[PDB]
């Protein structure tokens, strides 16, 4: 039908807040979240889209910033810490499992058990290599 | 500016697929369990466009006769509507005129989107050539499926274009705030280690479209 | 009381407040209905209350009186009619005096009026209602809201009530509606309400439309409201015209010429989108009605009677003026527009396709000049419209009339495939796909085949939307080339065909298309696989090396491809026509069953290795394993060229795959797999026969799990006993057959939806008995101890199938085969078969119903049993 009315606002300025940060990586992936609150264990989906490894310009903090396709809503947003180590899943060469203590996808910190999956083993290996490089860099920074 | 709110009423028959569409849009997940809703559930959704944020208050109602609660008492001061029907059952489509009639008798001149869910099931019973209600009533029709995320954002985009008025409107990327840095007690760390072990033991569900 | 606060809490988004209000209202309704209704009506009628409270009260009253369930509605009506007369009178008086006092456009008191009227009018309990509404409408001093509310109430009453209740007062209703709908009304809101009320009450006025003096007035008022300077009234009147055409097609011949034609044509040219949409919908609906009438006339001609209704062919007479307007509206586009948006441009294409399918060859000359003129226009909109119209007119006209046109226009389409506009390229790809699908004999020969193939191969690297249609075109083109007369030879396979020169490049490019970083969009990747399976299925005996290489590289992906088997759902690539369903389904089965040529056991090795690797990577359980299991059956099937001697890989994994008993469909499919696999080689099933027997017996004896598994498991028991058996004696079948015949057939041997299981189980049991006897007969003399010759079998069978004597349910066909096999085995077994003759004669009855289906499958086996009995008597 039609309801074109006054609440139509201006154009403003669109800022994704991904500025001041260098994109070290970008790949298409699928995310899963481990449902540990509904008594029995279960794995829930979380999104599908482009996962990036953004490095801050001067603070040198690497973060994971996956977004959803066609809606552009964040389904993962957390830093990377030295303890975070990617583990292989149960008999899968293209999936990794890890754990975080403060995920900000819903703008409220929640501990999460995440599992990311890629299209093939090459992309998974590239992501794991870059993740290890970022973790080692963070560890070296915090050591000094 | 309360980030421009609107009231959306989601109506349809029993199976259809409401509360799965809304749940997929809320957290992102597919519910395989059918638990009929009692009365209504109100869920807020937010989208970002080139004009700013737009907020819907989805009133997911109950399509069961015995669980209706306040049947039409929910469609009051509503500003947009979605009528959902399942394409694998013709009865869900035969009742679209009745839902439209109940909507129009309480609300005047509001945007209404007709959605046909469960497209991915195959062996579809409501062929695309038999869907003519939108032609008769000048409605916007979409083929969606909450399982495959096919066209699953189109109804909200169309309603957003119609409600403020901008036939060229797009979903811009949601701003990404800086996540906080906190620490946890070592006992909770060991508990998380055990949970990580039991999770890594578990096997991910088998899907596609990565 | 504070009923007002409870009503005003029904719009709160909070869950607790909504639940509290609902509970309060339900409790109040249960405690005392009459006082509750009186209080609600008192709340509604007070102008001092807010809009929320008044609408909520009206909705409560309405919901107390009607429901979507017919039975609950009848119960509510009877409940209302049983209330005390004084309370009902107070409620009706309070409700009827609210009309005209609500200052908001959709009224709530009208719904209450309609709900009460639909209950009281059939028993004449409210005889002063209709005169009051008519007086309200026709009074010159009635305000705007009074007329609007009364018109809404009249429309609701005529829409909801039974059509045969107000037949004696329909004329006053029509007069009031027309009075509100006339031209001199000061307010457009009243005109809109009157038009909507007439729209609601078009089925109710069926008796009035049979009188000319009333039909003329209705049509005049509608055709005069179509000219209102208000858009909403115009759209409502056009909707009225569409519905009138739907309902009263037979009476429109008088008004089609002088009145309707000009109005609809001028509507289709309007700048306003709603008006243009309704104008186009008018003629789309006309096409629908005339297609229905054509179907009816064809059915009547086949039957041999004159049609009950005869069409008048309005679209065939309006084509000359319809086509240019549609083709002009096809140019109303934009650079950044959505394909599925339902604007006039979208509707014009649907209408044009409808006109093509409805008029056949009469639309080609009316659309050719536009195509031939604007196919090279400097403005991309007109080129896009030209190719779109060319694609739309492709379905319905004779192919022989379209072949010269497509042959002439092929070079321009190939050129437009590289158009500098995205929209033009997309539409051109769609049109080329439609040409390849609908017109096979056109785009395979001869002078433009090579540039067409080159442009298709180049476009396989285009945007996914274009590439999906390119894959569709490739699949349809290969199908056409294999089907065409270009395929020579009588060896059931062509030596060569038109695509032999470019076969390798085509399959290589498709394989490269599969590995694209964006293959998820428009299910492009999926489409590629489908195309990659058609071309290898439709090939010639000079590109076999490419076929084998492609099959080898495909079968390594079997796990992913099976995971994508259900992930097609059409809706892209292969549009319209869809056969055999699903990505793999039988398509993978058929390509795997056809690709087998020149032994090529490497394909079998790869597929079985992939299957076992997937099974091992499952690591227990696995719902998707079903898709694998049937595939294994499809690779045994009738594939004895290289698959009657499997015996190498799935033998140790048979029980492991069968181990998943939690699933039921998987269980029955695995039972069928065992049934078709036992009769393959009968060598390595011996080690697993006892294991599967005991395991499935344990599963069936407790889970129950009886309707589905039991017939199939007993049938495969017989099937395995056909060749392998002897150490299981006969107790296993005896106990189950005794239980089933004593319990499942002697209780409720009746009905229609239950006899199927019974007769199928009986047939399976008789087949299993014959198989057991034949396998234990040793096939030479007896080769068995023969202790179970007639004592446990002949005695039991006469008391086992005797339950059919109770009702003699229609078991057509295979029961004759069962009788024949029973007779043959009993005759060839021993001497005590005579006791079966001493039993009940229901077998004769079992023959009679069996003889219902002619004499091919009925009398042949009965005659075989009879002649076996005669031979036994001669031996006797
Ligand atoms: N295969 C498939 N199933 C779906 C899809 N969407 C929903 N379903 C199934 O349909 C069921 C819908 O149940 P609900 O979520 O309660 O839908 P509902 O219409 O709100 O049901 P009521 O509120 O009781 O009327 C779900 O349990 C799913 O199993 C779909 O896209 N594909
Ligand atoms: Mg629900």
């Amino acid at each position: 039908h039609f309801q074109a009315v006054v609440p139509a606002p201006d154009e403003q300025e669109i800022a994704t807040l991904e500025e001041d940060e260098e994109e070290l990586f970008c790949n298409r992936a699928k995310l899963f979240r481990f449902a540990s609150e509904n008594d029995l264990p279960e794995w829930k989906e979380r999104g599908t889209g482009d996962v990036k490894l953004l490095k801050h310009k001067e603070k040198g903090a690497i973060r994971l910033l996956m977004r959803r396709d066609k809606t552009l809503k964040i389904c993962a947003n957390h830093y990377i810490t030295p303890m975070m180590e990617l583990k292989p899943n149960a008999g899968s060469d293209r999936a990794w499992v890890w754990n975080t203590h403060a995920d900000f996808a819903d703008e409220c910190p929640k501990p999460e058990l995440l599992a990311i999956r890629f299209l093939n083993a090459e992309n998974a290996q590239k992501f794991k290599t870059k993740f290890e490089e970022c973790r080692k860099e963070i560890e070296e920074r915090e050591k000094k | 500016e309360p980030q421009v709110q609107f009231k959306l009423v989601l109506v349809g028959d029993g199976g259809t697929g409401k509360t799965t569409f809304v749940k997929r849009h809320l957290t992102g997940e597919f519910e395989k369990k059918y638990v009929a809703t009692l009365g209504v559930e109100v869920h807020p959704l937010v989208f970002h466009t080139n004009r700013g944020p737009i907020k819907f208050n989805v009133w997911d109602t109950a399509g069961q006769e015995k669980f209706g609660g306040l049947r039409d008492g929910y469609y009051i001061q509503a500003q947009c509507a979605i009528i959902m029907f399942d394409v694998t059952s013709r009865v869900t489509y035969k009742n679209v005129p009745n839902w439209h009639r109940d909507l129009v008798r309480v609300c005047e001149n509001i945007p209404i989107v007709l959605c046909g869910n469960k497209v991915d099931i195959k062996d579809r019973k409501v062929k695309a050539k038999s869907i003519v209600f939108h032609r008769k009533k000048n409605l916007q029709y979409y083929d969606i499926s909450a399982k495959s995320n096919y066209n699953f954002e189109k109804p909200f985009l169309w309603l957003a274009r119609k409600l403020i008025g901008d036939p060229n409107l797009e979903f811009v990327a949601m701003p990404a705030l800086a996540p906080p840095e906190v620490v946890m007690d070592p006992a909770l760390a060991a508990q998380y280690e055990h949970d990580l072990e039991v999770a890594q033991t578990t096997a991910l569900p088998e899907e596609d479209a990565a | 009381m504070e009923l007002i606060t409870i009503l005003e809490k029904t719009v709160s988004p909070d869950r607790l407040e909504l639940e509290a209000a609902q509970k309060f209202l339900e409790r109040a309704a249960v405690e005392n209905l009459p006082t509750f209704l009186v209080e609600l009506s008192r709340v509604l009628a007070n102008p001092g209350n807010s809009q929320v409270a008044r609408v909520a009260a009206g909705l409560q009253i309405k919901n107390s009186l009607t429901s979507k369930d017919p039975d609950i509605k009848a119960q509510y009506q009877q409940r209302w009619l049983a209330i005390d007369a004084n309370a009902r009178r107070e409620v009706k008086n309070y409700v009827l005096h609210t009309l005209g006092t609500e200052t908001y456009r959709p009224s709530s008191a009208s719904q209450c009026v309609a709900g009460i009227a639909c209950a009281e009018i059939p028993v004449n309990q409210w005889p002063e209602l209709i005169p009051q509404l008519v007086a309200n409408v026709t009074n010159p001093n009635s305000t705007e809201h009074m007329k609007e509310s009364t018109l809404e109430a009249i429309g609701y009453i005529c829409q909801d009530i039974d059509p045969e209740q107000l037949q004696d007062k329909s004329n006053e209703i029509l007069t009031a509606i027309i009075q509100g709908m006339r031209k001199e009304e000061p307010s457009n809101n009243v005109k809109l309400a009157a038009t909507n009320a007439l729209l609601n009450s078009l089925e109710f006025t069926k008796a009035n439309f049979d009188k000319e003096s009333e039909r003329h007035f209705i049509m005049q008022v509608v055709c005069e409201a179509t000219q209102c300077p208000d858009t909403r009234v115009r759209v409502a009147a056009l909707q009225n015209l569409v519905k009138i055409m739907s309902l009263y097609y037979q009476y429109m011949e008088t008004y089609m010429g002088p009145a309707l034609f000009a109005i609809t044509i001028e509507a289709m040219k309007s700048d306003i989108d709603e008006v243009a949409l309704q104008g186009i919908e008018f003629w789309s609906n006309v096409c629908d009605e005339e297609m229905d009438l054509a179907i009816e006339a064809s059915e009547a001609a086949e039957q041999g009677r004159p049609p009950e209704h005869t069409s008048k062919f309005y679209a065939k007479g309006a084509l000359q003026y319809l086509v240019p307007i549609l083709t002009q509206t096809l140019t109303k586009q934009d650079e950044n527009d959505d394909d599925d948006d339902w604007n006039p441009c979208k509707a014009a294409g649907v209408c044009l396709m409808l006109l093509a399918t409805c008029c056949e060859d009469d639309i080609v000359p009316h659309v050719l000049p536009f195509i031939k003129e604007h196919i090279k226009n400097p403005d991309w909109r007109y080129r896009d419209a030209a190719v779109m119209a060319f694609g739309c007119i492709l379905e319905g006209p004779e192919p022989s009339q379209l072949k010269p046109l497509v042959i002439q226009a092929m070079p321009t389409l190939i050129e437009l495939m590289k158009d500098p506009s995205v929209v033009v390229r997309d539409t051109a790809a769609w049109t080329v796909g439609r040409i390849c699908e609908l017109l096979p004999e056109a785009a395979i020969n001869d002078v433009y085949l090579a540039p067409l193939l080159q442009c298709l191969i180049e476009g396989l690297s285009a945007e996914p939307r274009v590439a999906s249609n390119v894959c569709w075109a490739f699949s349809s083109l290969a199908e056409a080339a294999y089907e065409a007369a270009d395929v020579a030879d009588d060896q059931e396979e062509p030596a060569t065909y038109c695509l032999s020169s470019s076969f390798e490049l085509i399959v290589q490019k498709l394989l490269e298309t599969t590995d694209r970083p964006d293959g998820h969009q428009n299910n492009l990747r999926s489409s590629a696989y489908e195309s990659l399976m058609e071309i290898v299925k439709n090939s010639a005996k000079d590109c076999y090396p490419a076929v084998q290489k492609t099959t080898l590289v495909i079968m390594e992906r079997l796990q992913q491809v099976l995971q994508m088997e259900s992930h097609i759902q059409s809706t892209s690539d292969r549009i319209q026509f869809n056969d055999l369903q699903s990505l793999l389904c039988a398509t993978l089965q058929n390509v795997l069953r056809k690709v087998q040529h020149q032994d090529a056991l490497q394909i079998s090795d790869v597929v079985m290795a992939s299957l076992l690797r997937m099974f091992q990577s499952t690591a227990g359980s696995g719902g998707v394993q079903e898709d694998a299991l049937m595939a294994v059956s499809t690779l045994v099937e009738v594939l004895g060229g290289e698959f009657l001697k499997y015996m190498e890989a799935f033998k140790p994994f048979l029980g492991i795959g069968l181990k998943n008993y939690a699933e039921y469909q998987v269980c029955l499919a695995a039972v069928g797999l065992v049934g078709d696999l036992c009769r393959a080689l009968q060598s390595n099933i011996i080690p697993f026969c006892d294991e599967v027997m005991q395991l499935l017996l344990e599963n069936l004896g407790n889970e129950n799990v009886h309707r589905s598994v039991k017939p199939q498991i007993l049938s495969v028991f017989g099937d395995i006993a056909l060749a392998i058996g002897g150490e299981f004696k006969k107790y296993l079948e005896v106990v189950l057959n005794t239980l089933q015949q004593a319990s499942q057939a002697q209780v409720d041997k009746s009905d229609y939806d239950m006899v199927d299981y019974l007769n199928e189980l009986r047939e399976s049991c008789l087949e299993a008995y014959t198989g057991i006897v034949q396998g234990l007969k040793g096939d030479q003399e007896n080769v068995h101890p023969d202790v179970m010759l007639v004592q446990p079998r002949v005695e039991f069978i006469l008391s086992f199938i005797d339950h059919i004597a109770g009702d003699e349910d229609h078991t057509d066909g295979v029961v004759a085969c069962a009788a024949g096999l029973i007779g043959d085995l009993c005759t060839a077994f021993g001497k005590d078969v005579l006791k079966l003759v001493e039993a009940r004669p229901m077998i004769h009855e079992l023959l009679t119903e069996g003889r219902r289906s002619k004499t091919n499958k009925a009398k042949t086996l009965a005659r075989w049993a009879t002649k076996e009995l005669r031979k036994l008597k001669n031996q006797a």
